[PDB]
């Protein structure tokens, strides 16, 4: 197969095309956490920019509940994304799920 | 040495048998004999399913030798896409026997 | 033509639970059963 | 309407319910005779004052347990069901013929009970060994209806064969290769072959023995110049295939169970799969005389049997290496069914590696005809195909039905039948290594300990059989009717619903080569 | 015999037994290496939130698990063929006898030079002498020199016996138009007990076998006294 | 997999019933059997 | 909101946390609040509330991945009724010993035990590990 | 002249666990030195090594079926 | 309506009226046997006969009268008829095992010997080498008979079909007068044992595919076969084939090799 | 406020399936290592300091006395 | 091998009608004119009452059950020799 | 809303334990079931002959 | 003879709804009957035999 830095450069490709679709959306994300990673922000950042391009609030939180759930017991990966997130979610108004309450059982 | 009186399925073949017979003559196959040969598959090109119904199962080889069969209701209306592989396909419903 | 759906595609009746639970009891105990009677005619021969 | 539907079957569904009820019926009995074999053994004495009775039970449970409740249920029953629908085909090939492998078997259930009603029934073993099982030491009709039994029993199986072979290479959708079918068809088809090739062996064997009873030939008998040994030979042609047939459609459904609970659209390895269960197939038909380890055999085919055997555990190995590949990296769901293959996967594992010390026919010396041989094939057989079955069961009984189980009922009749299985056979390893043979109504006062719990763990696993019943009439009779069924995507036998149409596939997949 | 809670083998009575000892020690090492690998991997794949569902390539790991495999059956072959071979080796033995199946009972024969034959039963539960063990004692004991290879001939005449003795390593079917050989070598004096191992009918549980392990010339004043 | 709810419930007491009368068809007749051992075993 | 029996073939919601984006809405018909708040949603979602924020994601989906993934009590009610049927097995026991076995061979009565004792250890069984092997032949007692 | 017999020698003609045959081809191999010796008029101390080995090995109800059926006329075997 | 080409088949009794068929045979094998009595076999023999009759009766309606063997139904019944005589040549192999078995290893019962004391062996090249001839010969005229359907040839089918039954009934009535000459019995030991049982099943064979080849000469006689469709045909020949090879391994085997 | 590490990320399953199969190898040699000496050399030892000064004529003289044989007295 | 023979331009109807009666016919006339010259019954041998042969374990259920089912008084005799 | 092992999962963890040891130890000890131990550091051997 | 297959095709093509075992008219209903009274009554009468071999007659 091929490098790290083109594995993430193909999905941000994937999903910075400026009319992908909400099945190519939910595709994409789909097949993404398949993986044995946890997305690199630059990826999830593209792909939360898809989310605005579709006017789909509610995908975005979800990408990033499964961002957390991706990192499974490795509890510093997710606020690491976060926070490396941050001036994107401030741009596009995204709450994150803890914002929400989401995180509550 | 050599005579007749032996028939022919063209004289004799019946139902079902005659039906695949002359079908295959016109090179139609409404019994579903052969394996149909893929399009593309994009959007523009989608691949074609006959249907009798409104609905029909496919099942997507998505690459050459996969051993995993990906299936799934096609229904009549816009073109679908395999959920592994996103290749298109459009159901083209109905009829048979006139 | 024949009957389809959940509790049609059986040669039992589901309609009540309680008939039910008395064939299934007849079915499974005979089943059950037998040996043990199998085993008293022997002993019953001598 | 229905003695048309249930007597003049031609549906293959219908008549793999009509397998999975006889099935059922079938364990119900063999389960009352394991039972009383162990309340025989359950106290030092003897408990049916009557050791030839004690032997006809043993000898009934065995064909019960292989002929009547195994083979019917994986074969005849989710055989019957599944693979049509997981090839995409109408029914099978010969859907009437299909019918009567299923109607010879009542009869032939009726012959093994009468067998064991007339005279003092035939207390030989499930191996029928002359001259046990001659006119001199059986005289009268019990052997010769066991016979029969097994002659019906063979020609349903046989038939059943050719019509799964017929169907899974003919019934395919045309662009479906052999290599894209799942694996179960591909453990049904193994299991058929190795039922083509070895049930005729054990007809001419049992057929000689008919006629060395009747007919005054003497195949088997020295004063004609005939041979006992060589009746052995032909029943361990036919009996060694004839234990991986019970396990093959096991294997099969393993694979699907743990591939579907593992959140999997696939097995890992699959050719690795095809690949083993074929070569299983294969060397299982050069290995048969490991059960004839102490009848005088020169060393060099003790040495041969010895290595085929233990080869056998490099493509077992592959399986169950793979199988924990494909739990490796999954979303877990924790259902019943996965728990009875997990259960399944440690289980098998210890009996066939069990098995792998017998094939050592130096130590099997020692362990030959001794609880120690109980304890493996109790561990690979009947808990490996008895697990298989319940994972089936579970999994599978809202596509059959409609409806679902209660899943904590399950849980909990699985927890208490491991329970029973462990407490039962693993204290017959000790009794088999320190001497204790089998076939024995009563034991040396020393064996009393391990007897006396293996006894009790019986008695477990019969409270797990009556919840068992319990949960399937709870399910019946609460009829909650499905509506969403996960992984259809991979699963083509859920994709026409809950219970599927009486016909489907009445129009075909369609399936693209490109 | 086995004593009460007995978990492994009787203590070996002959070399060959005490081969198969440390064979099945290196034997059962193993089993429980790979049958504790197995589950303690299973609970492994069963601990982690962790995911990874895509495709996986199967070809590298496919060669470690069948070449370890078939060097552990290799590891075990080896010492199993060993001793194989090394009890079938030339022995020459110093005395013949026979024992013959029968239901239920067996007998024994000792022709090299005289006639010598008798039966012998198990006792029956209410005959034993205080002390004896039940299912276990006969009558007439296999009397037999100790420290001394000995070739048992072993047939029937009527079913199908099985002439065993666990703690000599000892197990011969007795198979009526047959003369199946076995030898046999006692490393001390002794009671050694066995059972019928084929099943033979009603009475297979009671038809046992006890071999008398003395002296040379205790053998000799025995065999002469049952002429 | 997703269910409807029952379309004939079956409450805790008809389940005790239910699994009161399965065990009971198991055990009476074999016990029945096995209790009356001795008046078969010399009969 | 209602799923038949007759949608079967149709996609169909799951919540599952390796599928996090489901083949449709959890929510398929809208009040026309909930109309006007997916028009709002096209504008910038910084002028969204939360409260509006939580009922865009609840009209898409079902449970959060908290809810989805929580764990239960179930297992409490699976191994105490594994256990009281296991007890109940004990009670079968009980009656088969009581009702059914009678008593066992007079060879397990203390006296002989303690002579089939002595005679194991005159002759000598097990004598390497097995059980003669653990009497004290020079003091006359069990090893400790 | 030349004993000392204890039982019979391992014969690398019947090598393996079955030895009926050894039992057999001795007591044929006895008898037809007995008819032998016996026909010209010579001695039957000379057929003893083959009467010592088959009496060893042979089972005593083989031994005597064997014998009956030679005095019977029905004996299967040459001699 | 179906849009496969597979014969969905109506429901049927001769699958039950065959199993019961089976039981009763076999019961009254057992009363035969054991009870003194041919009662139950009897009838188990009638209601045999009726159901294949019955069944096979409908195949043919099924394909000639109705149409439903495409070729795909053509195509899995090829295979299944292989897959049976497959299942055929196990069943013979037990018995070449247990004749080999015995052969090789004569045991002291029998003079250790083979043939065995007060065994006198038929000769082989007297009418098993006849009935050698005969097998062949019906080999070579059900291949003719073969290419004449092919060729639609009516009247030479039928009489390459009518010889070929000719020689298989001959085949019959030559090992059924063998069977009486033969001076020894199915009770002279194992002898005896292999030779007519093997002998026996390939004879009953001989006449179940001889009544196969019956039933397609009349077949042919009322025109069911086309020049290009006759499975029946087909299965009856390959069925031929088996039992002519079956006898060259018996002959080869026991007549020959045994003598 | 101070910015989090960037963590590794990718290969987390199998990073952690390569620390415990190292991990179970390491045991299954522990294991091993205790087995032959609690049970195989054991085994081998207790065989071999029964026979060094082994008497079978002195165990079979206790038999005798203790009155066990038919054949002795 | 190719037998001794030749045709091949085609192996159709016409050539296994000439292989049928040019080759496979006579051969049959021809064993069966070796067979029905080699026939004449031949004198039956002195009777020995093996143990191995004549085996009753069983009486045959059929007749008085001491006679085999295609018995031949000539050459088959009883356990007790031949019939009268 | 507490389903049915939120409400009594406790209950009928503590209860089907307590019953199953319970009456395990009765059978075990209090009905004359003969285990027959290992002599072994029990019996007191006894003269025989 | 004369080819009267097409007629056989007719006949049996016929939609009248019966299967094809009894589509030849009366006579397949006559044989029908005939085969399953012989087997249900020949099962009946192997039932009573068993009855009857399952205890002894001394
Ligand atoms: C295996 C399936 C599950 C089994 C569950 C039920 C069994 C209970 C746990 C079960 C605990 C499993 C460990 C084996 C028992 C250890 C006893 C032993 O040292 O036995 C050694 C030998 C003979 O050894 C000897 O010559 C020396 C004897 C030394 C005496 C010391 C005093 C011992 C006191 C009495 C102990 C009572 C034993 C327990 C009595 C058991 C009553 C049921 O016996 C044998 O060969 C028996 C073994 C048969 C071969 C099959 C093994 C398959 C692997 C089992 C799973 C392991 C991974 C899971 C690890 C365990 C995960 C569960
Ligand atoms: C499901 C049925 C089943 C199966 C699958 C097996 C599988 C095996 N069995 Fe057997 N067996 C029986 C049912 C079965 N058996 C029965 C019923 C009898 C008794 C018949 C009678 O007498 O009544 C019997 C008897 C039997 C005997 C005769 C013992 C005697 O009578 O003295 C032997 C001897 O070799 C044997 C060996 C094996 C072996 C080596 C396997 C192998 O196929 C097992 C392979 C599996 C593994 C080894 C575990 C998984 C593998 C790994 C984890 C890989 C790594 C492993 C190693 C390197 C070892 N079995
Ligand atoms: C020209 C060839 C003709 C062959 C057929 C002849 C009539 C028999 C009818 C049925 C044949 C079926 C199978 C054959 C099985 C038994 C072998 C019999 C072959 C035969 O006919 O042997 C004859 C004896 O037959 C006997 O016992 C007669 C015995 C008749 C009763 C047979 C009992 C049936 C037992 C069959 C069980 C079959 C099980 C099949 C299982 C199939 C797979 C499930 C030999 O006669 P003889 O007087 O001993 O010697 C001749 C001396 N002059
Ligand atoms: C004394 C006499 C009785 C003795 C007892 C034994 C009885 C003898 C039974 C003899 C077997 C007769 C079989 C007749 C089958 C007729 C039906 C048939 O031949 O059916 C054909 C299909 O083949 C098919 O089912 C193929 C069906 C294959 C059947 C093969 C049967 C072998 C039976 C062996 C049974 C015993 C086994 C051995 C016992 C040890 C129909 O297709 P076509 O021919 O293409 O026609 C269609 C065309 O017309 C269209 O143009
Ligand atoms: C392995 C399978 C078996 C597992 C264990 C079975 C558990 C037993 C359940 C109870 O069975 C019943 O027990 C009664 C005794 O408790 C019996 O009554 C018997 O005893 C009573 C009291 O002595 C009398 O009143 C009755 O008439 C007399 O039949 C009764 O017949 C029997 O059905
Ligand atoms: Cu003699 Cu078992
Ligand atoms: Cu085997
Ligand atoms: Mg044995
Ligand atoms: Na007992
Ligand atoms: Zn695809």
């Amino acid at each position: 197969h091929e490098t790290d830095e083109e594995f993430d450069a193909r999905w941000v490709t994937y999903f910075n095309k400026p009319d992908i679709d909400a099945w190519e959306l939910r595709k994409g994300m789909n097949t993404l956490v398949g993986y044995d990673l946890v997305p690199e922000p630059k990826i999830i950042d593209a792909a939360l920019r898809a989310c605005r391009r579709l006017n789909d609030f509610a995908s975005a939180v979800r990408i990033l509940e499964v961002v957390k759930d991706k990192a499974g017991p490795h509890k510093e990966i997710y606020p690491y994304v976060i926070q490396e997130l941050r001036p994107t979610l401030n741009e596009l108004g995204i709450s994150t799920p803890e914002e929400l309450g989401l995180d509550k059982v | 040495a050599s005579g007749g009186g032996v028939p022919t399925d063209e004289e004799q073949a019946t139902g079902l048998e005659r039906e695949v017979m002359l079908a295959a003559r016109k090179g139609q196959d409404p019994y579903n004999i052969l394996a149909p040969k893929a399009t593309s598959g994009t959007k523009e090109d989608p691949n074609l399913v006959p249907s009798i119904t409104n609905k029909r199962i496919v099942g997507c080889i998505c690459e050459e030798d996969n051993s995993t069969v990906i299936w799934f209701w096609l229904h009549k209306g816009e073109a679908q896409r395999c959920p592994s592989c996103g290749t298109h396909y459009k159901l083209v419903p109905h009829q048979l026997a006139h | 033509h024949y009957e389809e759906g959940p509790g049609k595609n059986i040669p039992f009746s589901v309609e009540n639970k309680w008939r039910l639970l008395a064939m299934m009891t007849l079915f499974f105990g005979s089943g059950f059963a037998a040996p043990f009677f199998i085993v008293r005619h022997q002993l019953l021969k001598k | 309407m229905f003695i048309n539907r249930w007597l003049f079957s031609t549906n293959h569904k219908d008549i793999g319910t009509l397998y999975l009820l006889f099935g059922a019926w079938a364990g119900m009995v063999g389960t009352a005779l394991s039972l009383l074999i162990r309340a025989e053994l359950g106290q030092p004495g003897t408990l049916l004052g009557d050791d030839q009775i004690y032997n006809v039970v043993v000898t009934a449970h065995a064909f019960v347990m292989i002929f009547f409740m195994v083979m019917p249920i994986m074969i005849g029953g989710f055989g019957n069901w599944l693979v049509p629908l997981m090839i995409g085909a109408p029914d099978m090939a010969f859907p009437r013929m299909n019918n009567m492998s299923f109607w010879l078997l009542p009869p032939s259930f009726l012959l093994l009970l009468a067998s064991s009603m007339v005279e003092a029934g035939a207390g030989t073993g499930w191996t029928v060994y002359p001259p046990l099982a001659g006119n001199l030491a059986h005289a009268g009709a019990s052997v010769d209806l066991t016979i029969f039994s097994l002659h019906l029993a063979g020609v349903s199986s046989i038939l059943g064969a050719i019509n799964f072979i017929t169907t899974i290479i003919n019934m395919k959708p045309p662009a479906m290769s052999q290599y894209q079918t799942p694996l179960f068809v591909w453990s049904v088809m193994i299991t058929a072959v190795l039922l083509l090739l070895s049930l005729p062996v054990l007809a001419a064997g049992i057929t000689m023995l008919l006629t060395d009873r009747n007919l005054n030939t003497t195949f088997f008998d020295p004063a004609g110049g005939g041979d006992p040994i060589l009746y052995q030979h032909l029943f361990w042609f036919f009996g060694h295939p004839e234990v991986y047939i019970l396990i093959l459609p096991g294997f099969g459904m393993i694979s699907h169970i743990v591939t579907y609970y593992s959140g999997k659209k696939e097995p890992f390895g699959y050719m690795g799969m095809v690949w083993a269960m074929m070569s299983i197939g294969f060397l299982g038909f050069i290995v048969w005389a490991h059960h004839m380890f102490t009848v005088g055999m020169d060393v060099d085919t003790r040495a041969y049997f010895t290595s085929a055997t233990m080869i056998i555990a490099i493509p077992t190995g592959v399986k169950v290496f793979s199988w924990l590949a494909t739990l490796h990296g999954g979303n877990i769901k924790w259902s019943p069914a996965m728990m009875w293959a997990l259960g399944f996967i440690f289980l098998f594992t210890v009996g066939g590696l069990t098995g792998i010390v017998l094939a050592n026919s130096s130590l099997d010396i020692v362990l030959h005809d001794t609880y120690y041989v109980v304890a493996h094939f109790h561990y690979v057989l009947s808990m490996g195909a008895v697990f298989a079955i319940m994972g089936g069961f579970v999994h599978w009984f809202p596509l059959f039905s409609g409806y679902t189980l209660n899943d904590t009922w399950a849980k909990i009749h699985f927890a208490i039948m491991f329970v029973g299985v462990n407490m039962t056979f693993f204290p017959q390893h000790f009794l088999g290594l320190s001497g204790m043979p089998r076939r024995y109504s009563d034991y040396p006062d020393a064996y009393t300990m391990w007897n006396t719990i293996s006894s009790m763990g019986s008695f477990i696993s019969l409270t797990a059989v009556m919840l068992m019943v319990f949960i399937i009439w709870e399910a019946f009779a609460s009829k909650r009717e499905v509506l969403t069924v996960d992984l259809t995507t991979t699963n083509l036998e859920w994709l026409n619903g809950c219970p599927p149409p009486y016909h489907t596939f009445e129009e075909p997949t369609y399936v693209n080569l490109k | 015999m086995a004593y009460p809670m007995q978990l492994g083998f009787q203590d070996a009575t002959s070399p060959i037994m005490e081969e198969l000892l440390h064979f099945h020690d290196h034997t059962l090492m193993i089993v429980f290496l790979i049958s504790s690998l197995v589950l303690y991997i299973i609970s492994l794949m069963l601990t982690t939130k962790l995911t990874h569902t895509s495709t996986m390539d199967a070809q590298e790991v496919e060669t470690i698990w069948t070449i370890l495999p078939a060097i552990i059956l290799i590891l075990i072959a080896l010492p199993s063929l060993r001793i194989l071979y090394m009890m079938d080796e030339i022995n020459n033995p110093s005395l013949t006898v026979k024992t013959m199946g029968h239901q239920w009972y067996w007998s024994y024969e000792y022709t090299d030079y005289e006639d010598l034959s008798f039966d012998s039963y198990m006792i029956p539960t209410s005959e034993l002498k205080p002390g004896e063990l039940r299912l276990l004692e006969v009558d007439n004991r296999v009397v037999l020199p100790m420290e001394m290879t000995i070739r048992m001939l072993v047939s029937s005449e009527d079913v199908l016996h099985s002439w065993a003795v666990p703690s000599l390593g000892l197990k011969t079917d007795a198979i009526p138009g047959r003369l199946n050989q076995t030898t046999l070598m006692s490393s001390r004096p002794g009671l050694y007990y066995g059972q019928c191992s084929e099943i033979c009918g009603s009475n297979h549980s009671f038809m046992p076998i006890v071999l008398e392990l003395v002296p040379l010339k205790y053998f000799e004043k025995w065999s002469a006294s049952m002429l | 997999i997703t269910a409807k709810p029952a379309k004939t419930p079956t409450s805790p007491k008809e389940q005790a019933i239910g699994l009161s009368v399965t065990f009971l068809s198991f055990l009476l007749p074999a016990g029945w059997v096995l209790y009356h051992l001795d008046n078969y075993k010399k009969s | 909101s209602v799923v038949k029996s007759e949608d079967y073939a149709l996609p169909s919601y799951v919540d599952r946390r390796d599928y996090p984006l489901p083949d449709v809405a959890h929510v398929k018909n809208l009040s026309a609040s909930q109309k006007a708040l997916k028009e709002k949603e096209k504008a910038s979602w910084s002028s969204l509330s939360i409260d509006e924020k939580v009922e865009l994601y609840r009209l898409k989906f079902k449970e959060s991945f908290a809810e989805m993934n929580r764990s239960t009590n179930e297992w409490k009610t699976v191994v105490g009724a594994a256990m009281f049927f296991i007890g109940f097995t004990a009670l079968l026991l009980i009656w088969e010993k009581h009702y059914v076995y009678g008593p066992i061979p007079h060879t397990f009565e203390e006296e002989w035990v303690a002579k089939q004792t002595k005679r194991m250890l005159d002759m000598k069984v097990a004598p390497i590990q097995g059980f003669s092997a653990k009497w004290d032949y020079d003091k006359n007692e069990w090893k400790k | 002249k030349i004993k000392n017999y204890q039982t019979a020698p391992f014969d690398s003609r019947f090598p393996n666990q079955n030895q009926t045959r050894n039992c057999w081809q001795n007591y044929l191999d006895f008898h037809r030195c007995e008819k032998a010796m016996t026909a010209k008029g010579g001695d039957v101390s000379v057929c003893e090594w083959y009467r010592r080995v088959y009496k060893s090995l042979c089972p005593i109800s083989w031994v005597s079926t064997w014998d009956d059926r030679r005095a019977e006329g029905t004996f299967p075997g040459k001699i | 309506h179906q849009t496969h080409a597979y014969h969905m088949v109506n429901p049927s009794p001769w699958p039950l009226t065959g199993a019961l068929s089976a039981l009763l045979m076999t019961s009254g094998l057992t009363m035969w046997f054991h009870f003194n009595s041919m009662t139950l076999l009897m009838i188990g023999l009638t209601t045999n006969m009726l159901t294949m009759y019955q069944w096979w009766r409908d195949v043919i309606r099924e394909s000639t009268f109705q149409g439903h063997h495409t070729p795909a139904v053509q195509k899995g019944l090829r295979y299944g008829m292989i897959l049976f005589i497959i299942s055929e040549v196990l069943f013979f192999t037990g018995f070449f095992w247990a004749f080999y078995h015995s052969s090789l290893a004569p045991t002291p019962e029998l003079g250790g010997c083979w043939p065995p004391t007060g065994i006198h062996p038929l000769n082989p090249l007297e009418v098993p080498l006849l009935n050698t001839s005969v097998l062949l010969a019906s080999g070579v005229s059900i291949t003719w008979a073969h290419h004449s359907l092919m060729e639609g040839d009516r009247k030479h089918m039928l009489q390459a079909l009518f010889i070929t039954i000719t020689l298989g009934v001959y085949f019959t009535l030559l090992q059924a007068s063998e069977y009486y000459e033969a001076p020894f019995t199915i009770s002279d030991g194992v002898y005896g044992s292999t030779f007519f049982v093997a002998t026996g099943f390939h004879g009953l064979h001989v006449i179940i595919g001889s009544t196969f080849l019956i039933v397609c000469f009349f077949r042919q006689l009322k025109f069911h076969f086309t020049s290009n469709h006759h499975f029946g045909f087909e299965a009856a020949a390959w069925y031929w084939h088996f039992v002519d090879v079956v006898w060259l391994f018996l002959y080869v085997s026991i007549y020959w090799w045994g003598s | 406020s101070t910015a989090l590490a960037k963590p590794q990320m990718r290969g987390l399953l199998a990073r952690r399936l390569r620390f415990h199969i190292v991990g179970a190898f390491m045991v299954s040699l522990g294991f091993a290592t205790f087995y032959k000496f609690a049970v195989a050399e054991k085994r081998k030892k207790a065989y071999a300091d029964f026979y060094r000064n082994y008497d079978s004529m002195k165990d079979f003289e206790e038999m005798r006395k203790a009155g066990i044989f038919q054949s002795a007295k | 091998a190719s037998a001794a023979k030749g045709d091949h331009g085609g192996t159709g109807a016409r050539t296994w009608r000439f292989l049928t009666f040019g080759l496979a016919l006579p051969s049959v006339a021809l064993c069966t004119l070796n067979s029905w010259l080699h026939s004449g019954h031949r004198e039956r041998p002195a009777f020995i009452p093996y143990h191995h042969l004549r085996i009753r374990t069983k009486p045959f259920s059929w007749g008085d059950g001491n006679h085999t089912f295609f018995h031949n008084p000539r050459v088959n005799p009883l356990p007790t020799g031949y019939e009268k | 809303a507490p389903d049915f092992h939120d409400k009594y999962g406790n209950a009928v963890l503590a209860s089907g334990a307590t019953f199953c040891v319970a009456v395990w130890v009765y059978m075990a000890t209090q009905i004359g079931i003969e285990w027959n131990p290992s002599p072994v550091g029990r019996v007191t051997p006894k003269e025989w002959r | 003879f004369e080819n009267r297959v097409a007629e056989k095709q007719k006949l049996f093509q016929e939609d009248n709804g019966l299967p094809v075992h009894l589509k030849g008219g009366a006579t397949d209903n006559i044989l029908y009957r005939v085969t399953m009274t012989l087997c249900l009554g020949g099962t009946l009468y192997s039932l009573y035999c068993l009855g009857w071999a399952s205890f002894p007659h001394k």
